[PDB]
C-alpha cells in the first residue's frame, strides 16, 4: 500500500514578539494514510489544548492538517512539534524557529 | 476572477473498532465552509465559514441528510473494495471521493470533477467531457461498466453544470466580502549569518488570500530556481496563507539578489531587495 | 450544495 511521509512546518500565525498572544501552528501535509500523531511541545512537555483542522486532501490525494494552540512567546520558552506516522522510524521532532 | 467549489470525503475502516470513520469537508476556492465528522457528537453538517451560518434549517437538514447518505455509501464502498482486491478483514483501508466545479472569470461553468481513490491510488474518474470514465485497474472496470450501464455520467453532468455552479455563485454572493476579496501579501526579508562568507536571505509573503502566489529569487536578473529553498504555502490558521523562499548568498553579493512576488491582490508584482 | 445522485462503487 501507498505510504507517503508527512512534511512538517512549525510556525506562528503572526510574527512572534515576546509577551504578545499568538497561535503556534504545526502543519502536516503530503502524507498517506491518514492516521498521524501530532503533538505541540512547550519545553519538552506536551501541550494539552491543541486542536486541528478537519481532515482534507490535495489533488494527488495526500492529506494535510493544521494543529494549533494559543500561546504567548517569551525569550526563554522553546516550542516544538512531534509527529509520528507509519513512514517514520521514531517520532519526528521539529523545533519552532521564529525566523521560519 | 475564476472560482471553484470542492467537496472532499475520506472514509477509513477501523476493523474491530467500530464503523469506518467518515470526514466530509466543503470548499469555495481556498475557504472551507462546511464539514461532517462521523465521530462527532452532533451528527450534523456544520458551518465553518460565517456566510453559511445563516442559511436556514432547510439547508442544514438537507445537507445533513445527504452527507449521512454519503457516509452510508462509503461504508459499503469499503466492503466492496476489500472484496474487489481480495484483502483481509483485519486491515484498515481508505476511500477518497472528490467532486466539485470550476467557473471562469465570467462565472460560467468551466470544469466538473468526480473521482475516487482507494488507499491513495486513483480508482475511477469522470473525464473532462463529463461523458466518459478513466478506469484504473482491473477492479475499477467492474465499476466503470456498471456506471456506464446505469448512465451515471449524464446524472453527474446535470449536477456539475447545474446545481454545483448555481450554488457556487450563490455562495460567492452570500459571502462576497470574504470570497470576493484578495489580501495582498505582507512581504519582508531576513538576513542570517551562516559562515564568514555566506548568509541566508529569506523572502517572506504573509497574510495573503487566495493561496495562489509566485515567490522567486534572482541574481543579476537571472533565474535562481535550482538554488532556492522554497517551502509549501501554509495556512496561518485565520483564513490567510504564508510562504517563504531563501537563497544562500556569498557575503558582499546581497545587492545582486532580487525577490519577486506575484499575487492576485497586488496592484503590480513586487521586486524586493536587501539594501 | 452536495450531490444528490445515489452512487455506489459496486
Amino acid at each position: 500500500m501507498i505510504q507517503r511521509t508527512p512534511k512538517i512546518q512549525v510556525y506562528s500565525r503572526h510574527p512572534a514578539e515576546n509577551g504578545k498572544s499568538n497561535f503556534l501552528n504545526c502543519y502536516v501535509s503530503g502524507f498517506h494514510p491518514s492516521d498521524i500523531e501530532v503533538d505541540l511541545l512547550k519545553n519538552g512537555e506536551r501541550i494539552e489544548k491543541v486542536e486541528h483542522s478537519d481532515l482534507s486532501f490535495s489533488k494527488d490525494w495526500s492529506f494535510y492538517l493544521l494543529y494549533y494552540t494559543e500561546f504567548t512567546p517569551t525569550e526563554k520558552d522553546e516550542y516544538a512539534c512531534r509527529v509520528n506516522h507509519v513512514t517514520l522510524s521514531q517520532p519526528k521532532i521539529v523545533k519552532w524557529d521564529r525566523d521560519m | 476572477g475564476s472560482h471553484s467549489m470542492r467537496y472532499f470525503f475520506t472514509s477509513v475502516s477501523r476493523p474491530g473498532r467500530g464503523e469506518p470513520r467518515f470526514i466530509a469537508v466543503g470548499y469555495v476556492d481556498d475557504t472551507q465552509f462546511v464539514r461532517f465528522d462521523s465521530d462527532a457528537a452532533s451528527q450534523r453538517m456544520e458551518p465553518r465559514a460565517p456566510w453559511i451560518e445563516q442559511e436556514g434549517p432547510e439547508y442544514w437538514d438537507g445537507e445533513t441528510r445527504k452527507v449521512k447518505a454519503h457516509s452510508q455509501t462509503h461504508r459499503v464502498d469499503l466492503g466492496t473494495l476489500r472484496g474487489y482486491y481480495n484483502q483481509s478483514e483485519a486491515g484498515s483501508h481508505t476511500v477518497q471521493r472528490m467532486y466539485g466545479c470550476d467557473v471562469g472569470s465570467d462565472w460560467r461553468f468551466l470544469r466538473g470533477y468526480h473521482q475516487y481513490a482507494y488507499d491513495g491510488k486513483d480508482y475511477i474518474a469522470l473525464k473532462e467531457d463529463l461523458r466518459s470514465w478513466t478506469a484504473a485497474d482491473m477492479a475499477a472496470q467492474t465499476t466503470k461498466h456498471k456506471w456506464e450501464a446505469a448512465h451515471v455520467a449524464e446524472q453527474l453532468r446535470a449536477y456539475l453544470e447545474g446545481t454545483c455552479v448555481e450554488w457556487l455563485r450563490r455562495y460567492l454572493e452570500n459571502g462576497k466580502e470574504t470570497l470576493q476579496r484578495t489580501d495582498a501579501p505582507k512581504t519582508h526579508m531576513t538576513h542570517h549569518a551562516v559562515s564568514d562568507h555566506e548568509a541566508t536571505l529569506r523572502c517572506w509573503a504573509l497574510s495573503f488570500y487566495p493561496a495562489e502566489i509566485t515567490l522567486t529569487w534572482q541574481r543579476d536578473g537571472e533565474d535562481q530556481t535550482q538554488d532556492t529553498e522554497l517551502v509549501e504555502t501554509r495556512p496561518a490558521g485565520d483564513g490567510t496563507f504564508q510562504k517563504w523562499a531563501a537563497v544562500v548568498v556569498p557575503s558582499g553579493q546581497e545587492q545582486r539578489y532580487t525577490c519577486h512576488v506575484q499575487h492576485e491582490g497586488l496592484p503590480k508584482p513586487l521586486t524586493l531587495r536587501w539594501e | 450544495m452536495l450531490l444528490s445522485v445515489p452512487l455506489l462503487l459496486g
